[PDB]
RNA sequence: CAGGUGGUCAGGUAGAGCAUACCAAGGCGUACGAGAUAACUAUGGUUAAGGAACUCGGCAAAAUGCCCCCGUAACUUCGGG
RNA sequence: AAAUUCCUUGUCGGGUAAGUUCCGACCUGCACGAAUGGCGUAACGACUUCUCAACUGUCUCAACCAUAGACUCGGCGAAA
RNA sequence: CUCGAUGUCGGCUCGUCGCAUCCUGGGGCUGGAGCAGGUCCCAAGGGUUGGGCUGUUCGCCCAUUAAAGCGGCACGCGAGCUGGGUUUAGAACGUCGUGAGACAGUUCGGUCUCUAUCCGCCGCGCGCGUCAGAAACUUGAGGAAACCUGUCCCUAGUACGAGAGGACCGGGACGGACGAACCUCUGGUGCACCAGUUGUCCCGCCAGGGGCACCGCUGGAUAGCCACGUUCGGUCAGGAUAACCGCUGAAAGCAUCUAAGCGGGAAACCUUCUCCAAGAUCAGGUUUCUCACCCACUUGGUGGGAUAAGGCCCCCCGCAGAACACGGGUUCAAUAGGUCAGACCUGGAAGCUCAGUAAUGGGUGUAGGGAACUGGUGCUAACCGGCCGAAAACUU
């Protein structure tokens, strides 16, 4: 990719935490809803990290009001300035596409 | 999300089901997004309340399971489809709505649902 | 003049723009490797320019081609394409032995990029023409995906010319217009192009400035 | 114009002129302005 | 469908003649014995030995 | 080995697995093995990877070679002689040669050999 | 010749079974082959969102599937269902 | 208004978003009617007709995959 | 005409043409205030949806919509499909006939055959031609494709109007449907990937695996292909025009758009654009390369042979492909393979160790496995090759 690798090399993001699926994280995103700026702290669990470099995206799954939301952010995306990780976790899968309980009992991935 | 698609009415008017009769907005348009008026019959409401069954009434979609791309580069996938009935004036027929709403509604501008949503986006 | 240049494409990426959007962008190495051999509108009535681009060894090219590179005074290049210019020659815009680079396209200047497609094979009338081919269940004996009919019975007792039929599609030179260049890397060659360039990754692509502004 | 292919004058001001193939009339008041064929 | 008519021997013969057979031979190949003209495809097993004849 | 496009060898992919493991068993038995050229084209990468494990030489390499060649003993020979025999070659363990096409199907035959 | 042809014996393991899956005795690889990512056809597979909108018609597929345990309507000829 | 009705999509209600089909009632029954059985009739039905949920590539709108063919090569080698 | 067979309706698929235009374009009149509306003229380039009832065209209706054309082509289209309807044989009703049977009366059930020879069309090649032989770029005669449209904001609540209402013309935004291209993102798939896993068998046994059960099944899944994805397109602009409008202006001292003249004028025509294209036999052009080259005749021409430049055939390949073609490569090589380091996929190897009654869990340890994507590296295969290829008869 060396020269396409260079096409994206000055287009990276830095110091962002290490996080794999399972980690509950807390994405402070830039959204301009109403005023001249706003930050929405989308908290949830990373149920996916489809990688690639800059092309790498995670999918934070929140459970909002008896209804979930699967919000697929790109890493390195400039509408993100704080991917706070709340809680880590070493889970079995790499894509956590089973999170369809919403009864909560098994909606929580056990700690690590 | 098209004609013959039951999607749960999330507002305080009793309806839990609407089969989209039409997708209002274009000739031979098919798929209604997060925030585009659909027609909808009423498959299932409370008997006696605000609305009955079988009513050809508009509605606005606030939840589609299919990911909507925002022109930033991120997506918004929801768990279950949802449409708040509306009036022809920039007002929802209902007064509150249950659950988040796709922010893709500040643009189509019924900015009274984005007002009365429990959480926008 | 219509400022154009050759180049090959290195693949797609996405780059984030000023307004915090996404630019699903194609990288085209139009790098500073395009030299010329003018075509007078008097000797041969074009007013076009002969842009070369490529890196091959002498051993790799045959005698006629290397002779044309020597008579132009340049070391051979794998490709050698041509670009029309105008109703005018103007005798100062170019020169035989000139050098180009992707730098002319000035970060916003819309280009229209042309090149041969990816061969979609010997593709039948649904990968080729978009036929809502006949049904799949209700008794349709064998004619799923199959054309259907070709015209009527006795007056056109013949199939009209240009009837949409199965055949080898792909590879035909296509021109995708109005591709707003997002960035230009004259410091390692490439040119970003907000859009979808036609062709195999690593293939010839002529990046012409637009005509529609 | 009212185009009927049998053209007559309406009032005492229509002029059955001929004008480049079609035979039109003019009463200088476009109430009819009719024209033939 | 069936042949509506039989073929004029012109057409018949004209594409019985497009029923050719290919060719290649690489003459003068010294191997054990007198130089055999094995094809350019096989001449490595001609040299090494892994060829009958 | 990248996969093959087009119809897999023998019958389906399962018979292709079995074919490849059999051809590699007898390759690491005799060294010189004749097949039809497409079988050898499919087997050259596959066998060269196995021999890469051979010249690695550890219980994990033995256990990842026994996941192709069932035979304990041809693999004993693999991780005994054929393995160390390639103490030098980094890649390039086998060698295809062209035989004359099998009478009866005109199948282009090829002999694949461990380099020595 | 992919059909049909009476009766006999019929093991293991899982299983209720002589079904089914894998195997023993015993058989066999049964008779054109090598390839090859064309369309298209057949046989199977899976599919985002929606769920009959397809259609003459839910045709076809899908789902349900089993063991145990509760529970089980109308109507009934009082057995049922 | 029926396996029975021509006019005919008779009329009115239920169902539908919209119901020439279905259900109930009406009743000028062209042309019902009592062992050529009349009206019913629980269970039964690879019967016909309709509605409803599960469900699904049926469909919106198709895509990809594997084998048997097709295609290529060697062998024999038809037919209407 | 066809009876030694011209397969009938409706639907589907695919079209295609006409204008008698539903919309979009330009207009005239209007009993046209504005919105509009109604009628006539020109205009075929695009477009002209989804459903409910019906075998149904026919319709009626629901929700739209810019609009939801009317026709032709064997009421287009069954060697392209479905077979619901018609008009086979079974069966029942009502009615007719003594009766067998009957009913453009009804109601259930009721086999849709063919490996494509010629034309046609869609793609691909081989041979020759193109007055020496090539090679690269191309000119562009002639073609084809393509041509849709809505809302909103200012203008401006302006004009027009008692007022509800309410502009034209112009500038900008947001879309719908259609098409093309690409695979970055989303998403689909994934028969040589990873892990989990149920039955059974095997590898002597345990551990660790593996064979088969739709790939056994289940969770993923890079490449590739693709759409549900992204991006791009539709145009602006010129010429001649139709309807219509107009100037100058007679005959026919006027009046006229017409006779001479000139101007406006549209999604329709040629242009503009995208694509093919010199087999455009009218077979083009710019440039570059090779040019004694030996035998025999009837000196010569004429055959032969040899080669030049070039190309092919072999071989290694390809995200190029049915074959062929096309493109890349051939030792001065990174073309395939292998090997190494990557990007990614999976998800935490085996062994050893420690905890645990054990199931199993922690450590070694982003482990380990691995396919396509990237870059290295001369180890394997591109192999001391075969072929086919010029020399012009000459004139003002
Ligand atoms: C094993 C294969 C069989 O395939 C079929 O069943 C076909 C589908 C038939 O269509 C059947 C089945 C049918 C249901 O579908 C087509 C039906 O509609 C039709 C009446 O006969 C035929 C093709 C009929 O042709 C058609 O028959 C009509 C009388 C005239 C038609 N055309 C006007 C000249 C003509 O094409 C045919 C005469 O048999 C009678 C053919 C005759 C040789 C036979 O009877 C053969 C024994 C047939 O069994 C067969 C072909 O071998």
């Amino acid at each position: 990719m060396n020269r396409l690798d260079f096409v994206d090399k000055p287009s990276l993001r830095d110091d962002i935490p290490a996080f794999n699926p399972g980690d509950t994280i807390n994405v402070h995103v830039k959204v301009i809803e109403g005023a001249k700026e706003r930050l929405q702290v989308f908290k949830g669990v990373v149920i996916r990290r489809q990688g690639g470099g800059i092309r790498e995206t995670f999918t934070v799954r929140k459970e909002s009001y008896g209804v979930g939301v699967e919000r697929t952010f790109p890493v390195h995306s400039p509408n993100i300035d704080h991917i706070e990780v709340v809680t880590r976790g070493d889970v079995r899968r790499a894509k956590l596409y089973y999170l369809r309980e919403l009864r909560g009992k098994k909606a929580k991935i056990k700690e690590k | 999300i098209q004609q013959e698609s039951r999607l749960k009415v999330a507002d305080n008017t009793g309806a839990k089901e609407i089969l989209c009769i039409r997708v209002l907005g274009g000739s031979s348009r098919r798929y209604a997004g997060i925030g585009d008026v659909i027609v909808a019959t009423v498959k299932d409401a409370i008997p006696g309340g605000n609305v009955k069954r079988g009513d050809v009434v508009k509605a606005v979609v606030v939840r589609t399971v299919k990911e909507r791309r925002r022109p930033d580069g991120s997506y918004i996938k929801f768990d279950e489809n949802a449409a708040v009935i509306i009036k022809p004036d920039n007002d929802p027929r209902g007064t509150r709505i249950f659950g988040p709403v796709g922010r893709e509604l500040r643009e189509k501008r019924f900015m009274k649902i984005i007002s009365l949503a429990p959480e926008v986006l | 003049a219509r400022k154009g240049i050759l180049g090959t494409k290195l693949g797609m990426t996405q780059v984030f723009d000023e307004s915090n959007r996404v630019v699903p962008v194609t990288v085209v190495k139009a790098g500073p490797n395009v030299v010329t051999r003018i075509r007078t509108p008097e000797r041969d009535g074009y007013s076009a320019v002969q842009l070369a681009y490529g890196e091959i060894s002498p051993r790799k090219v045959n005698k006629p081609l290397t002779g044309q590179y020597t008579a132009a005074g340049v070391n051979p290049r794998r490709y050698l394409a041509e670009l029309r210019l105008d109703d005018s020659d103007a005798a100062t815009e170019y020169q035989v032995g000139q050098e180009l680079t992707a730098e002319i396209f000035a970060d916003g200047s819309y280009v229209d990029v042309t090149g041969t497609s990816k061969g979609k094979g010997f593709a039948g009338t649904m990968k080729r023409h978009g036929f809502r081919g006949q049904g799949a269940s209700h008794g349709a004996q064998a004619v799923h995906r199959r054309p259907g009919s070709i015209g009527g019975c006795a007056t056109p007792a013949r199939v009209f010319k240009g009837t949409r039929m199965a055949g080898r599609m792909g590879n035909d030179r296509v021109t995708v217009l109005n591709l707003l260049v997002h960035k230009v890397d004259a410091e390692n060659g490439v040119l970003l192009i907000k859009g979808a360039v036609p062709g195999r990754t690593g293939g010839l692509v002529m990046v012409r400035s637009a005509i529609k502004r | 114009v009212k185009v009927n292919p049998s053209v007559k004058p309406i009032c005492d001001k229509c002029r059955l002129i001929r004008r480049h193939g079609r035979v039109m009339v003019i009463c200088s008041d476009p109430r009819h302005k009719q024209r033939q064929g | 469908a069936v042949p509506k008519r039989r073929k004029s021997r012109s057409n018949t013969r004209s594409r019985r003649s497009q029923w050719k057979a290919a060719k290649t031979e690489l003459v003068g190949v010294t191997v054990a014995g007198h130089a055999h003209k094995v094809p350019r495809r096989l001449l490595k097993a001609a040299r090494l030995g892994l060829i009958d004849f | 080995p990248k996969p093959t496009k087009g119809p897999r060898l023998g019958g389906s992919s399962s018979h292709q697995k079995a074919i490849l493991a059999n051809l590699a068993t007898s390759l690491f038995e005799h060294g010189r093995i004749t097949t039809t050229e497409p079988k050898a084209r499919a087997l050259r990468p596959y066998a060269e990877k196995l021999i890469t494990h051979a010249k690695k030489g550890a219980l994990h390499n033995r256990r990842e070679v026994l996941k192709k060649l069932r035979d304990k003993d041809v693999v004993h020979t693999l991780f005994a002689e054929i393995g160390p025999f390639f103490a030098d070659r980094d890649g390039g363990y086998t060698r295809i040669i062209k035989i004359e096409a099998r009478k009866g199907d005109n199948a282009p035959m090829a002999v694949i050999e461990l380099v020595r």
